[PDB]
């Protein structure tokens, strides 16, 4: 653990950018995480919202 | 800031996103028991010492510098006068020695 | 348990007393500070809209 | 306790997950404060039990023995001076009692052995000797302390005690 204080650093900044990627397949309350299945499934007004 | 105890020197290393210092320090040890004065009297003036402290091994008086302890004689050479010996508290009596008294 | 906050020490004080070190040592000590960290970008309109 | 609720804030991801984590942090950083302020001794120092050093009067900020709290006159002051919705709050790791003890080995290392304990093994030193070094450091000759020990000692004493007066009125 002698340097810990260093690779805090390394997996903090990790972390985040990890938490970033993962949140790309979330809904948001959306039909679907996948943009294209918006756009296939739904028309233009629609898929919009 | 540098480390525990009295620094010395420091060198750095490098590492990953980061810097390691490895700090060099003076750490006293091995301490004695020794009694002190805050002035001696001698000839109805009060002498302190210039560098060090008085300190004595129970029979004699000797003067020695702070950090390390290495007694030496208590002369003019070591100490300076300032006043008499009514006003210090707790100056104790003993003999000043002045080396220029040998040559004449 | 209930921790504690170090063993007890009481210095030998008194009016006339002082304690001089004989000896001494070296002592290296380390210390790790953080600098810097990994340059990130981010596309915005590509993570969101691809 | 709503489930429907729930179920909708699951599809927003890791959001509070990352909440959680971010005030555990904070947390978690408000004990290592504490610790990085007062755990600077290995040891903790007592002072004599006859309380002379040279004229120099410590009552105010030495520990109250008299009080369950163990704390100085001055501490006391200073400390009375100063769920439904799934919010909590977590106790500190150390004490107010065992901070007050940190404070108490601070002073009595000052008191009898000046700054060595902090460099080092306490090596006791009569207190007046201590200011007379302290004196040196400002670049004020040892003569000047101990031929005007009895005034030092008096504007010290008279400059604890104002600042007592002080916090106690002061809003
Ligand atoms: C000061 O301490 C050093 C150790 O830090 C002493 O040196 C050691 O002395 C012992 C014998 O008593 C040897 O067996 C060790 O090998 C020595 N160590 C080193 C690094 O030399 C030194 O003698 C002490 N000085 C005094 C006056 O006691
Ligand atoms: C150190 O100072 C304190 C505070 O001035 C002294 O406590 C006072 O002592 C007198 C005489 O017994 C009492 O009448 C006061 O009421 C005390 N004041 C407080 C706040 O308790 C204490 O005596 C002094 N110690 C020495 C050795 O002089
Ligand atoms: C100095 O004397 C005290 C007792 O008054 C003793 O406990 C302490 O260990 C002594 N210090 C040394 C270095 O011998
Ligand atoms: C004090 O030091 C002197 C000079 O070295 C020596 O003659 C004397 O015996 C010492 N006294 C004691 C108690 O060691
Ligand atoms: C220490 O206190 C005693 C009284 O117990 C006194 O006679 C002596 O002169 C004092 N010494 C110093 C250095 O203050
Ligand atoms: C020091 O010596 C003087 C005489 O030169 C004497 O009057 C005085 O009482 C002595 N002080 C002590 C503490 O013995």
């Amino acid at each position: 653990s002698a340097l810990g204080k260093l690779q805090d650093v390394v997996n903090q900044n990790a972390q985040a950018l990890n938490t970033l990627v993962k949140q790309l397949s979330s809904n948001f309350g959306a039909i679907s995480s996948v943009l294209n299945d918006i756009l296939s499934r739904l028309d233009p007004p629609e898929a919009e919202v | 800031f540098c480390g525990k105890g009295y620094h010395l020197m420091s060198f750095p290393q490098s590492a990953p996103h980061g810097v390691v210092f490895l700090h060099v320090t003076y750490v006293p040890a091995q301490e004695k028991n020794f009694t002190t004065a805050p002035a001696i009297c001698h000839d109805g003036k009060a002498h302190f010492p210039r560098e060090g402290v008085f300190v004595s091994n129970g029979t004699h008086w000797f003067v020695t510098q702070r950090n390390f302890y290495e007694p030496q004689i208590i002369t003019t050479d070591n100490t300076f006068v300032s006043g008499n010996c009514d006003v210090v508290i707790g100056i104790v009596n003993n003999t000043v020695y002045d080396p220029l008294q040998p040559e004449l | 348990y209930t921790m504690s906050l170090g063993a007890e020490n009481s210095v030998a004080y008194s009016n006339n007393s002082i304690a001089i070190p004989t000896n001494f040592t070296i002592s290296v000590t380390t210390e790790i500070l953080p600098v810097s960290m990994t340059k990130t970008s981010v596309d915005c309109t590509m993570y969101i809209c691809g | 306790d709503s489930t429907e609720c729930s179920n909708l804030l699951l599809q927003y991801g890791s959001f509070c997950t990352q909440l959680n984590r971010a005030l555990t942090g904070i947390a978690v950083e408000q004990d290592k404060n504490t610790q990085e302020v007062f755990a600077q001794v290995k040891q903790i120092y007592k002072t004599p039990p006859i309380k002379d050093f040279g004229g120099f009067n410590f009552s105010q900020i030495l520990p109250d023995p008299s009080k369950p709290s163990k704390r100085s006159p001055i501490e006391d002051l200073l400390f009375n001076k100063v769920k439904f919705n799934g919010l909590t709050v977590l106790p500190p790791l150390l004490t107010d009692e065992m901070i007050a003890q940190y404070t108490s080995a601070l002073l009595a290392g000052t008191i009898t052995s000046g700054w060595t304990f902090g460099a080092g093994p306490a090596l006791q030193i009569p207190f007046p000797m201590q200011m007379a070094y302290r004196f040196n450091g400002i670049g004020v000759t040892q003569n000047v302390l101990y031929e005007n020990q009895k005034l030092i000692a008096n504007q010290f004493n008279s400059a604890i005690g104002k600042i007592q007066d002080s916090l106690s009125s002061t809003p």
